[PDB]
């Protein structure tokens, strides 16, 4: 059975200017099967109103989704994406780097 | 600009946990415009771009009609495929289908697609000629035969060259501000010192449409393809995409490296440097 | 616009 691991990118929509509104994105792509769990975290804590796009897939039939949430970055505030899929021996956490 | 309408359908069986799931989304160029999800309250084709909303009860009803018939065919397909591979009734499986058409800049028919996968692998695919099929295995070959007999590709050309092209153009016409724009990339570079003797130099392309862009780093004119970290082009969530390319420069060597950005919206491609 | 087609594998 094909099983492909999700690439994860957590970033923001706009340049992070502290104190301003933006969106925290976590794009998962490259996976198979469809089943995936993705959480966005604010300081470890799990952000609850998190949307995501509609499941679509690439030429090579792997799936991608963008998860996102409105956020205002601070300097002290740490943010991240926790992802979990059949390919991961444990839930992958990727921290937000404002310069990536 | 060349344009494309594609539709993506995913059916996933849930043994014991009801009817399979069918998600359907449609796209014009990199803009998603519609969706359907089995597990939704709605049970209707929903708009996902502002330019399709205005369409009309008829539009929305017929597409709900059709997407639900597609739903049922993909879940008849799922059981047949279980049979063709004499698999358990306990296993989940995924079929995925994608059809669409491409038009050039003169907006005339250029290409037609219809491909189908099972458990994330090619199953059967119509060829560019829009009459013959590429059957992956014996099972896909039974299916091939079936569709040869019922003359399904003859009917396929009708949709992909008539209706798909006709509607794609309508969609271009009607979603002009979104669809016929070309947002050129906003580029800039970062410099952060990784150590005493090396530093990361990152070239950014932000707020651009369509997603097609080439971001290339060079040192003294040599391609730096083996040494560039390149992320995948991501969505910003406002209908534009983002991308970056990075290299680790031995410090002092910054003026050797030049980033190069090519995008449909850039009159002549950019060469950027740290200076 | 979707095709109206009910052909199965």
């Amino acid at each position: 059975m094909i099983q492909r691991t999700p690439k994860i990118q957590v970033y923001s929509r706009h340049p992070a200017e502290n104190g301003k509104s933006n969106f925290l994105n976590c794009y998962v792509s490259g996976f198979h099967p469809s089943d995936i769990e993705v959480d966005l975290l604010k300081n470890g804590e799990r952000i609850e109103k998190v949307e995501h796009s509609d499941l679509s897939f690439s030429k090579d039939w792997s799936f991608y989704l963008l998860y996102y949430t409105e956020f205002t970055p601070t300097e002290k505030d740490e943010y991240a994406c926790r992802v979990n899929h059949v390919t991961l021996s444990q839930p992958k956490i990727v921290k937000w780097d404002r310069d990536m | 600009g060349s344009h494309s309408m594609r539709y993506f359908f995913t059916s996933v069986s849930r043994p014991g946990r009801g009817e399979p799931r069918f998600i359907a989304v449609g796209y014009v160029d990199d803009t998603q415009f519609v969706r359907f999800d089995s597990d939704a309250a709605s049970q209707r084709m929903e708009p996902r771009a502002p330019w399709i909303e205005q369409e009309g009860p008829e539009y929305w009803d017929g597409e709900t009609r059709k997407v639900k018939a597609h739903s049922q065919t993909h879940r008849v397909d799922l059981g047949t495929l279980r049979g063709y591979y004499n698999q358990s009734e306990a296993g989940s499986h995924t079929v995925q289908r994608m059809y669409g058409c491409d038009v050039g800049s003169d907006w005339r028919f250029l290409r037609g697609y219809h491909q189908y996968a099972y458990d994330g692998k090619d199953y059967i695919a119509l060829k560019e000629d829009l009459r013959s099929w590429t059957a992956a295995d014996m099972a896909a070959q039974t299916t091939k035969h079936k569709w040869e007999a019922a003359h399904v590709a003859e009917q396929l050309r009708a949709y992909l060259e008539g209706t798909c092209v006709e509607w794609l153009r309508r969609y271009l016409e009607n979603g002009k501000e979104t669809l016929q724009r070309t947002d050129a990339p906003k580029t800039h570079m970062t410099h952060h010192a990784v150590s005493d003797h090396e530093a990361t130099l990152r070239c950014w392309a932000l707020s651009f449409y369509p997603a097609e862009i080439t971001l290339t780093w060079q040192r003294d004119g040599e391609d730096q393809t083996q040494d560039t970290e390149l992320v995948e082009t991501r969505p910003a969530g406002d209908g534009t995409f983002q991308k970056w390319a990075a290299v680790v420069v031995p410090s002092g060597q910054e003026q050797r490296y030049t980033c190069h950005v090519q995008h449909e919206g850039l009159p002549k491609p950019l060469t950027l440097r740290w200076e | 616009t979707l095709t109206s087609c009910n052909t199965s594998v």
